[PDB]
């Protein structure tokens, strides 16, 4: 048959005037957009639902939705930004194994409940991208090869050594991350984080990586 | 050309489109004509509203200028049809202001777009303002950080109940809804 | 707002639209650019002068006559009468036809105050001539059919072929749940294969 | 967390086509709520039905005799014999009253894929039924595996006597061209009957 | 024209909620192309849930045991009570997780015009489990029936020490206003919770 | 909601895909639109149907096909239908009668033989259940007994000395005297000739429009 029914996650959602509303889920079975015309279907909701997909027509459409679980907790403003985030990796990612999103589950389920959501935001978004293939290359300089570099790279987002690099160190707790940082688990990861004095350093950091891969 | 000028149009698909303009080729000079009159008279002679952001043609909506309204509570709503089903319901006087969408960081809308900031001044000592931005997690985070935000000034910040909709059974409403209308609810006799 | 009553009660004009789906409408309207609602109406009104109904056979079209008609590829053996311009497309769309069609536009109804006058039946006559076959596409509303019947009873004298479009189930539906008389017009209907 | 008992109840209630598992937890809190007259009977009218009822030996049509209604009825012509997939395509078929002849119920088409050979089909006593000088009509859904069930048969009936027709292909009943699909449409067009 | 047994197990069929004529023959048609162990077992299923499971003594809810899994659950606080129209709610209400008290389910809505009384539902019992020191949510349906029985609950139980609440009116998960009913707007509107 | 039984007296489209159409019943006419028998113009249907506030057009659920008439498209029944149809619109606005009366109309201007005999008849005896006489008796200008000339600006009769046209033959004016107390059955019996028929053919027309809008 040509209608199938799944569980899912709602990483991105949509609206035309119409009142149609387009969809983006990530299912253990990968990522699938499917639009429905009219859970009532809401942004990061644990849902599984019905849809029908062929010829006819090219975006899948959708029958029955149901909702499973839900995180209310993520729209105060904080775990928001972060969740925004985690669901915009999980569409740049995993591209439509379960693994990811086991992941981008349990990313969702601590940056509601954790206490410290920035660092759960951190950690898992370099699984998360790890998972998902992009490991930050840390121990040769990207542009030399001199091991150990512990400054910023402004044009590749990797690590430039002291005399290769036009900005100053990132910080002992930063580089120990950055390095030892796709090798630790969730557990063990979390239990030693960043000093907030030096996350930002480590935020400018992934950005640009993330800008220039993704 | 026509006929795809109303694919584009939501609610329009292919055939739905066929169908209009196909329809539309037996109206005549007059009707067509008049139609995009009216079409381009909302172009031009009417816009956006600096107080909040409610569509109007004048200076100011019959929501702000017209003075028989209170001062005293300003309602903040997704968008213009939201004052409308609102002002419908009969139950409300005050002001409404219009936020223009609502926050999204992945579709990549900032409270800058958002009407928010023209918001503030208008909030000022003693009160009352209440979140009448949408449900959805996207409304809801809106209405959180409106109110995070607007707590410093002096007014009253106050959010449209959640709970099951009039006249239905709970047996077929949501595990969410339900929930959150089992801990907002309301007393009625104490000791 | 008096001009906004203009627009969006001129949506509830057009049919699709309801007095809700008319705010709808003028509303996400009034989000657009100058540019979009202006090519808008433009096309609106290109639509309006640049193209006409067709003299020969009724389908729409802009030059003097339509695809159908000019172009010598199609041959002049047979012509097909359809209700209207849609029909026309969608019977182009079964990849079955490579003749003519005549738009009547609109089926005979004396009720409603439809005489085969306003119907483009006089202008079809010209048109059939000694052998040739006709086929009558109007409708299978008990309108469209009596139509036909009409247009048959008057098509006979002369000498071409008249043949309508077959009454039946449908191209994969199950009986069961397929309507009396559908069912009993395709039970007479019935074609024969294997003769004894 | 439910009593053993619902679990059973509710699979066995979604098991039945048409019932979603909501509908079947749905239906059986409700089933709950009503006497044990209603349910004893409920229950009873299901054995009784499967022990009662069964299916007729000339054409496999349903009854608690030893000849269905339409075939012990006189009135009616073995002249005649309309094939067809299931019993309620016979009942749909009545209904239509333009039906005089008697019936064959296969109970259901030919599918390969699902394992579908005229082994299941009651393809085999259909033969002794026919003969010379009379007619089988053909009347298996428009689907593909409809189609070919009737095409199958054809050929294993041509070598007895009878005609064999097909129920017409085509467009059903106050139906627009416009808004029929394109393969109905062809059959229909292609399908014409013609009568000058 | 149908057998008897067949027009017994459709009747039946229809007297349950949801099913069409329509539907109860279609569904009784397939009823039959089952085997004897698919119906012996669903009848089977049907009569040992009228025999087994019941409605426990407590809160009205249903099970097999001598008290329902939720009363007889230790885990749980007899400080309060939700009273609710019907099991299915108690289900619902479970899922949200977001309960840990007690129930009580009446099993109707105060109908006069459908004859019903509180001699009817099961409020009788539930007074000598209200006392000093506890609350009562009130859990009946948003409609008129429902609040009213809320309201004579409230009335009723007055007297006794307890809490009484009533489940927030408002809007729902994902909703917007634009597309909301007035009633239940004004209602979310004037029961607003205030913050700062 | 309710749901009644219906033969359906017109039918109409927008562009939307949405059908407008009036039944009637023998509860009287009635008027529902439903949005997209497949409700066909002269079925005789059943079907259920839903009023209220909420929509102030009877919105239209189930619709299910009791009898029809496929006979009516062919040219003749099919004039004489539209006709008749015309007329169950116009009077009949209240006793079940009427309803079974059109409805033997379109019965016997569907099978009977002399299609244009049945909506002569048929007609005169839905305008007269619905109390609409023609008045024959006394002359419409004078008053004169028996007039037996046509006339056109009130469309009843007026006598030689106040009649510019003459005298309908003898065939129409005995069917018009005798015209609405004769049975079905035996004014069947007793057909104007064919020749005569178009003077009472004009006749009705005036009559008719002179009365009804
Ligand atoms: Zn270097
Ligand atoms: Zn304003
Ligand atoms: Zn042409
Ligand atoms: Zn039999
Ligand atoms: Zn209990
Ligand atoms: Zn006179």
């Amino acid at each position: 048959s040509r209608t199938a029914n799944r569980s899912g996650i709602v990483i991105r959602r949509r609206v035309t005037p119409a009142g149609d509303i387009i969809v983006t889920l990530l299912t253990p079975q990968g990522k699938l957009k499917a639009i429905a015309r009219g859970s009532s279907l809401n942004l990061f909701h644990h849902v599984g639902v019905q849809v029908y997909q062929g010829p006819h027509n090219d975006l899948a459409s959708v029958k029955q939705a149901v909702l499973e679980g839900a995180l209310p907790t993520l729209a105060e403003p904080e775990r928001y930004a972060f969740a925004h985030l985690m669901a915009e990796f999980a569409d740049a990612l995993f591209q439509e194994s379960e693994q990811a999103f086991d992941l981008f589950a349990a990313s969702l389920r601590g940056v509601a409940h954790q206490p410290d959501p920035e660092w759960v935001a951190l950690v898992m978004s370099y699984k998360l991208l790890g998972l998902a293939g992009v490991i930050p290359q840390t121990a040769r300089c990207a542009r030399c090869g001199a091991p150990d570099p512990e400054h910023p790279d402004p044009l590749g987002g990797q690590l430039l050594c002291s005399k290769c690099a036009a900005l100053p160190p990132y910080p002992p707790a930063v580089l120990d991350f950055l390095r030892h940082a796709v090798r630790r688990t969730v557990r063990a990861s979390f239990e030693q984080p960043v000093p907030s004095a030096d996350r930002p350093a480590l935020w400018r950091a992934l950005e640009k990586f993330v800008t220039v891969q993704v | 050309s026509l006929i795809r000028e109303l694919s584009r149009l939501p609610g329009i698909g292919p055939a739905s489109a066929q169908a209009l303009a196909f329809h539309l080729f037996e109206q005549p000079r007059e009707d067509i004509e008049r139609l995009a009159s009216a079409l381009l008279e909302a172009k031009r002679d009417l816009h956006v509203c600096p107080i909040c952001f409610n569509i109007t043609d004048a200076e100011k909506c019959d929501v702000c200028a017209d003075p028989s309204r209170d001062q005293r509570t300003i309602c903040v709503v997704e968008e213009p049809g939201d004052v409308i089903a609102l002002e419908r319901s009969g139950e409300y006087r005050g002001l409404y202001h219009v936020l223009h969408g609502v926050l999204s960081p992945m579709n990549g809308v900032g409270p800058d777009k958002l009407h928010i900031k023209p918001l503030l001044p208008r909030v000022g000592q003693g009160m009352e303002v209440i979140l009448a931005t949408g449900t959805t997690v996207e409304g809801d985070a809106t209405a959180l950080y409106l109110q995070r935000l607007l707590e410093p000034l002096g007014a009253a910040i106050s959010r449209i109940a959640y709970g099951v909709p009039v006249g239905g059974s709970l047996e077929y409403t949501d595990e969410v809804t339900l929930g959150r209308a089992l801990t907002g609810r309301q007393t009625v006799s104490k000791p």
